[PDB]
RNA sequence: GGUACACGAAAAACCUUACCUAGACUUGACAUCCUUGGCAAAGUUAUGGAAACAUAAUGCCGAGUGACAGGUGGUGCAUGGUUGUCGUCAGCUCGUGUCGUGAGAUGUUGGGUUAAGUCCCGCAACGAGCGCAACCCUUAUCGUUAGUUACAUUGUCUAGCGAGACUGCUAAUGCAAAUUGGAGGAAGGAAGGGAUGACGUCAAAUCAUCAUGCCCCUUAUGUCUAGGGCUGCAAACGUGCUACAAUGGCCAAUACAAACAGUCGCCAGCUUGUAAAAGUGAGCAAAUCUGUAAAGUUGGUCUCAGUUCGGAUUGAGGGCUGCAAUUCGUCCUCAUGAAGUCGGAAUCACUAGUAAUCGCGAAUCAGCUAUGUCGCGGUGAAUACGUUCUCG
């Protein structure tokens, strides 16, 4: 039911009180911050390749 | 298998310019934090030295040497039952003993300040009220128990 | 003489890329433009986030990362145009960019 | 005459000022009360200390500011700035010194918390 | 009531609420959105009122002005309080 | 249980494929979900070339591509048409009026990316070559290129439930641990009949030292 | 109020448990008719005593307050409403757990056979 | 059970929401192609309605045709990817060839020597590779760099580089690894830390990061809207989170900020509401403007107590964003002061910044009874005989 959060993206939520972010192709609607607009598993995984600019292995 | 690893302190304090005055304050460390330990200390040897008029220090000292404990356990099963090997304990633990009772038996009152106890209970552990000194006195006569179950090996 | 003061931010994600782009240009504004100090830094703000690594369990279970960020500064009380007309020659590398504050 | 060294502690920054006179020791920092911005520690009378086994604690007057941490923190940062402007003076004193850890930094800061370690080493316990 | 509104106009169901009261106070009507609050002249009603399966026909209480639609119906059946 | 530090390896070592710096957290997740579409046209449109690598840069909705593959001739094609479709498809999919510029430039060994190494060894297990032999094909796709130790792996499915069965190679020098390794590693999710199979290439582009920092 | 004049202690701690004043409002009592948290004082002048009792019963009279309490919980009990059938159940009200939560409410360690359906 | 207990999910009045009910959408709510064009798809207030939806007006371009369109529904023994157990272990794999009649062994093992297959030495052995260290950042002394809005009692400060520390030297003592002492250096014995999980391992978990062969429904597992439930609840366990209190409660003067956080967020500053906050009004896209640093210091009280601990629960009054705060958001002002006065097995973190403790900022956001979680900062202990019971 992947077609029903697409077109919630698509069609206009009346106000901000719907409240839900989420990725073009991800279709969890949890953890898909504003920052990167990506999973948390798709970070993480794309991550240990290190192709996000400014994003390397955390050492403080 | 972890071998032997050292003991570690820190530095006196200058009320007294020992150790033991500091290890105190890091024991009843309250708030995580030094400042109230160390004014509650000194508020204690305040009332230690206007109470019987005797001077602080001998008297601390006097307390974490008659608390001194000797001993330390390793637990060993025969088939049904456990008794104990009594084996010689680093000086460093010893008294880290001796200060941790000093420490828990003074406050173990509720009817003023907690300055007022504390130099109390460093009194009595330094006449020998019996607080911590008994703990050292079973630990001794139990040294002529506990050998018995040290001298077979089961 | 163009700006009476024209604020520059060096601003990067790494150290190493930052610091080439600040000599580049202390370098190539040099000789078209005066009055212009070396590598005055600011104070950066570098972040780390944690990313959890299972699918659904073990939220503990996360490898940190890190937002790297590192800062210069020109205060450029005389200011000439040309210092610009060369940026376009040496371009600075995607890593680093300048903010006119 | 004016000496000025660099002392740190627990992310806390010092600039230290000392010049050789004859006071008694000018025992302050940031230039105000030691009474309530020196919260109780074992260190508000420790800082002149080290001018005892250098220049004598008589010269050397105390004019250090601070920056960032906490009241031990900035405490052990001008104690180090001090020793250190006190290193510009007799150097051949550093025998007792280096020994005494003043002219040595602690390379000591507060471990970087983890995930799951929401203190520092401390973890959930496991009660029945 | 929003613990910040004693006398606000919601401007969506005051229409409703008024042409009710037009007649006497004719209660039961079809409007059952949890997004219509209650206030001053809003004394009155029975909205067919959704649980999650059914529009029964709750009664907008008169005891209080300001707490909505929402809290009068029962929209929860638990367990009963059973032992399992 | 299975992790290569590359992660770390790209960016404080290395480069990114897709970097570029902003003032905004808002604006950072568009253009990462906008330039993985072209990322990923890019590579699967032109195989014939193996394009190694693509560079994205994005700033205030300004995108400039760079292209490095292993057979940059097939991008321009013969008669220079490719080139022109290349382009013109770059050109539109950033945007009607976002800019654009584009060099050709190689690079030493050029099949080292493991990117097209995973394709191609994917492509020849799915193109009448035995697994066997595609594996050999794989390394020595690497290998004549002029690159250093080879590993491959084949995981999933040979149509059936089993998973005890299967074969893979590791021939060198590869430090699964250190930074300064310049190691490239990629997956490929291939359809069969039968369910996904993920065909995993890690190249070294050389056993690299003394250049630990980003360039 | 106006029973149990003090003893033993300062009056900021007496009235910390009486309807309509607490240890906030206890506090402002004291600050307002000069009680004078000196010393020790158990028992003031008896001149400002009835003045202390009028500003407590200035504050939401404890006998009224009460009832009002009582009244407020009875009406959001007594209506057919969510909120009432959370009230009648002892169960917190604000929004709360009451699986291992909501405790005082489902009593202090009060274990009971959980019966699992699978 | 280890190998699910503030998990996925880093926030539920509509969505988040994946479920249900109702109203609606129908080659379709999504869509493609197809024909073909040029000004409208968008959009508004009505209006019946809960809006879905039909609706009238309106402001480079979009549409009917049928193939089909979308799948988070599982099948994780179909899997990819993913991490975790042992365990970041103390070892591991592979070739050459030799030794066995084949299973197999060898080296790779063993004596010295480490966190390590660390190396030496000896041995059918020879080496190649993996795991711990290794570049990386993070860390400290000095020298040095550019210079404001820094410092200024200045190249301090910030962020940039280098030196420096590698048992280095000396004495022991071992053919070796590597240990001890003194001093230099700030930091000496893998100078503090980690990055990456060796062979496997649980067909562990993941069909749901995305999917995915399989089947599963398509004018209906597809879709809009409205609502409710995931925070129900006889309750249990796990974790944090308030406590069971004079290091604590209240009152009064009272310091140091930081990974640092911040553009409609930080909001300087002014006024008022004893309060949530309101009104006024900069600046700050941040070394600039904030973001107070707090605990801690100073003195006084409460002087011992279901308790000046604990506002549990509960309610009166407003406050907040939010269309709307009710189930399913919350804050204070205020009030009840329950239970709990250290808790049965069963336990936990720990080798110095550790336990312990206190503040700050942040993603989430319309909102938060996220107290979480992440991160930082501050203050600041013991123990560690030894694996003896012990498990790995």
């Amino acid at each position: 039911a992947k077609k029903s959060l697409k077109v919630k993206q698509t069609r206009i939520p009346k106000f901000a009180v719907r409240a839900y972010t989420r990725c073009q192709r991800c279709g969890r609607a949890r953890a898909v911050l504003s920052h990167f607009g990506v999973c948390r598993l798709c970070f993480r995984e794309l991550a240990y390749a290190g192709a996000i600019p400014g994003v390397k292995k955390a050492s403080w | 298998r972890k071998n032997r690893a050292p003991k570690r302190t820190v530095l006196p304090d200058p009320v007294f310019n020992n150790t033991l005055v500091t290890r105190i304050i890091n024991v009843i460390m309250e708030d995580g934090k030094k400042g109230l330990a160390q004014r509650i200390l000194y508020g204690a040897f305040d009332l230690i030295e206007q109470r019987t008029k005797e001077k602080p220090l001998t008297v601390f000292e006097r307390a974490v040497g008659n608390v001194m404990p000797r001993l330390e356990l390793r637990v060993r099963r025969i088939a049904g039952s456990n008794y104990q090997v009594p084996t010689e304990v680093p000086q460093d633990r010893k008294i880290a003993l001796a200060l941790r009772w000093i420490a828990m038996f003074a406050r173990k009152r509720h009817e003023k300040t907690m300055l007022e106890k504390i130099a109390n209970e460093i009194i009595d552990a330094s006449n020998n009220t019996g607080a911590a000194i008994k703990k050292k006195d079973d630990t001794h006569k139990m040294a002529e128990a506990n050998k018995a179950f040290a001298h077979m090996r089961w | 003489v163009k700006y009476p003061e024209l604020k520059i931010k060096l601003e990067s994600y790494d150290s190493t890329l930052l610091d080439l782009t600040t000599k580049k240009i202390v370098e190539v504004v040099k000789g078209v433009d005066v009055k212009i100090k070396g590598p005055l830094p600011l104070p950066t703000k570098k972040e780390v986030i944690t990313i959890i690594r299972s699918p659904h369990v073990d939220k503990a279970s996360r490898e940190q990362f890190e937002k790297n960020r590192h800062k210069r500064l020109m205060i450029l009380v005389d200011v000439n145009q040309g210092a610009i007309d060369s940026l376009k020659r040496i371009k600075i590398p995607v890593g680093v960019t300048l903010r006119f504050s | 005459q004016s000496y000025y060294g660099l002392g740190r502690r627990k992310s806390s920054s010092a600039k230290v000022y000392l010049t050789p006179t004859q006071d008694k020791g000018k025992i302050t920092v940031n230039r105000r009360d030691p009474s309530e911005y020196f919260p109780n520690k074992l260190v508000i009378q420790d800082m002149e200390q080290p001018l005892d086994l250098t220049d004598l604690k008589k010269n050397f007057d105390i004019n250090v500011v601070v920056k960032g941490g906490g009241f031990t923190g900035q405490a052990g940062a001008i104690r180090l700035g001090i020793v250190r402007a006190l290193l510009q003076f007799n150097p051949e004193l550093k025998k007792i010194l280096k020994s005494k850890k003043l002219t040595t930094r602690d390379k000591r800061v507060k471990e970087r918390k983890k995930f799951g370690l929401y203190g520092a080493r401390r973890a959930p316990q496991f009660t029945k | 009531r929003s613990a910040k509104k004693g006398a606000f106009v919601d401007a969506h169901l005051l229409k409703k609420v008024i042409d009710m009261n037009k007649q006497e106070k004719k209660r039961p009507i079809k409007t059952w959105s949890r997004r219509s609050t209650i206030f001053p002249e809003f004394v009155g009603n029975t909205f067919a009122v959704h649980n999650g399966k059914t529009f029964i026909n709750v009664y907008v209480t008169d005891d209080m002005v300001g707490h909505k639609l929402g809290e009068f119906s029962p929209t929860r059946n638990f367990k009963q309080h059973t032992a399992n | 249980q299975k992790v290569n530090s590359n992660g770390l390896r790209f960016g404080i070592n290395k480069n990114w494929i897709s970097r570029w710096t902003a003032n905004s957290h808002a604006q950072t997740a568009k253009w990462l979900i906008e330039d993985e579409k072209i990322r990923n046209l890019f590579f699967v449109n032109y195989r014939n070339a193996q394009v190694s690598n693509v560079e994205i840069e994005r700033t205030q909705a300004t995108v400039d591509v760079f292209v490095y593959a292993a057979q940059p001739a097939f991008l321009i094609g013969s008669e220079n048409k490719n080139i022109q479709k290349i382009t013109k498809q770059i050109k539109q999919i950033i945007g009607r009026t976002t800019n654009l510029d584009l060099t050709i430039n190689e690079i030493g060994s050029p099949m080292l990316s493991a990117r097209i190494i995973a394709r191609d060894l994917a492509n020849a297990i799915e193109a009448r070559v035995p697994l066997r032999t595609a594996m050999r094909q794989s390394l020595i796709k690497v290998l004549k290129a002029g690159a250093n130790g080879i590993k491959v792996l084949v995981s999933g499915r040979l149509n059936g439930a089993e998973i005890a069965r299967d074969k893979m190679y590791i021939e060198g020098n590869m430090p699964l641990s250190t930074l300064r390794a310049d190691i490239d590693y990629a997956l490929e999710k291939a359809q069969t009949t039968y369910g996904v199979i993920g065909v995993k290439v890690w190249i070294n582009r050389g056993m690299i030292y003394t250049k630990g920092l980003n360039r | 109020l106006g029973i149990d004049i003090p003893n033993q202690k300062r009056i900021e701690i007496a009235l910390t448990y009486i309807f309509g004043i607490g240890l906030s409002r206890s506090q402002a009592i004291l600050k307002q008719a000069n009680i004078n948290p000196d010393k020790r004082v158990k028992d003031l002048t008896e001149e400002e005593f009835v003045a202390i009792r009028n500003v407590a019963s200035a504050y939401k009279i404890e006998g009224d307050l009460r009832r009002e309490i009582a009244l407020n919980i009875k009406h959001l009990s007594e209506i057919g409403a969510w909120r009432g059938l959370r009230h009648r159940k002892n169960l917190p009200v604000r929004g709360q757990r009451t699986r291992t939560n909501a405790r005082t409410r489902k009593g202090p360690r009060k274990t009971v056979a959980n019966k699992k359906i699978e």
